[PDB]
């Protein structure tokens, strides 16, 4: 059993009021059974969910994605649950890192 | 480098509904351009490329009726490991496999690969003669005497060196537009000073196919590799690719660093500085 | 184009 890894970033490098696409990605995880949530201000978003796909190494990867438009006030983040995290995964999108 | 075309399944029994679940995925390089799914009702094999969508009925029912005879059988060979492992019928496990074929610059065959995994661990590998099997241990020994008892590696070996390398080249045709032309990528640099103690100085790669791409730093011919922290290549969503690299640097020296970046779709290396 | 054989467990 390995952990997700997790990356929140968006497609284009982010201006406020430019739509855009925000992306959420976990990697390096097993076994496959997963939740991926993206949130805006902490309520889940209906993003959508790559196909079930993984790596040399046998470690899973999935991609959660969805249209966004950035603005001054909107909070984003990513919330993994996995059997290997005793409480859930949260990363808060910087649009820099 | 050579350009493949490599399936990826995963079967994944369910314990509480008493039956499995299997996934295939098949790629051309880093790009996805099938899927399947045991659970979708009326399970067949769906496209996930603008340019596998041109095959024709013949090719998706039959595509489609080796997906559900791999999602039957793989669901008795999760029952199969579970048994060589003295396993509780309670957990969940799963069962993944590998194949595809690198493309030689001849036409034929240059690498071809067969490997399969148990709970995320190797269970047999096909060798590179494409004659013979590896095996990780007990129970894979025990797979491995069967598939020699019946002369399964010409089998998998005929699918490598003929159908496997002539349809790839088939799917390299039909997404020439895409699957052949490199997106170089789209750069720019950024400063954010994170501390009063160092400005971070951060490179940016969007938009490029395919995943292959080297980020590095330097400061006065001298790779700043060590210091730099350098993000899991990741996708864009749209089927190309991301990356940076950030370092750390002392207040005033910024122009001293460039940042290097070589990919397929550059005519030469590039070398940014910030602002 | 998938592989019609199946390898045995």
């Amino acid at each position: 059993a390995r952990p997700p890894k997790v990356q929140v970033y968006s497609r284009h490098p982010a201006e406020n009021g430019k739509p855009n696409y925000l992306n959420c990605y976990v990697s390096g995880f097993h076994p496959p059974q997963i939740e991926i949530d993206l949130l805006k201000n902490g309520e889940k978003m209906n993003a959508e969910q790559s196909d079930l796909s993984f790596s040399k190494d046998w470690s899973f990867y999935l991609l959660v994605h969805t249209e966004f438009t950035p603005n001054a006030v909107d909070q984003y983040s990513c919330r993994v649950k996995h059997v290997t995290l005793d409480k859930p995964k949260i990363v808060k999108w910087d649009r820099d890192h | 480098g050579p350009h493949s075309l490599s399936y990826f399944y995963t079967a994944v029994s369910r314990p509480d509904r008493g039956d499995s679940r299997f996934f295939i995925v098949g790629y051309v390089d880093d790009t996805q351009f099938v899927r399947f799914d045991s659970d979708a009702p009326n399970a067949k094999m769906e496209p996930r490329a603008q340019w596998i969508q041109q095959e024709g009925q013949e090719y998706w029912d039959r595509e489609t009726q080796i997906s559900k005879d791999n999602a039957q059988i793989n669901r008795v060979n999760l029952n199969t490991l579970r048994g060589y492992y003295n396993q509780s019928e309670a957990g969940s496990h799963t069962l993944q496999r590998m194949y595809g074929c690198y493309l030689g610059p001849d036409g034929l065959l240059l690498r071809g690969y067969d490997q399969d995994a148990y709970d995320g661990a190797d269970y047999i590998a096909l060798n590179e003669d494409l004659r013979s099997w590896t095996a990780a241990d007990m129970a894979a020994q025990i797979s491995k005497r069967k598939r020699e008892a019946a002369d399964e590696a010409e089998r998998m070996r005929s699918y490598l060196q003929g159908r496997c390398v002539e349809w790839l080249q088939k799917y390299l045709e039909m997404g020439k537009d895409t699957l052949q032309r490199a997106e170089p990528p789209k750069t720019h640099v950024t400063r954010h000073p994170s501390s009063d103690l160092g400005v971070t100085l951060r490179c940016w790669a969007l938009g490029f196919y395919p995943k292959e791409i080297s980020l590095s730093w330097q400061r006065e011919g001298q790779d700043q590799s060590q210091d730099m922290e350098l993000v899991e290549t990741r996708p864009s969503g749209d089927g190309t690719f991301q990356k940076w690299a950030a370092l750390v640097v002392p207040p005033g020296e910024e122009q001293s660093y460039t940042c290097h970046v070589q990919h397929e779709g550059l005519q030469e290396p590039l070398t940014l500085r910030w602002d | 184009y998938m592989n019609c054989s199946l390898p045995t467990y």
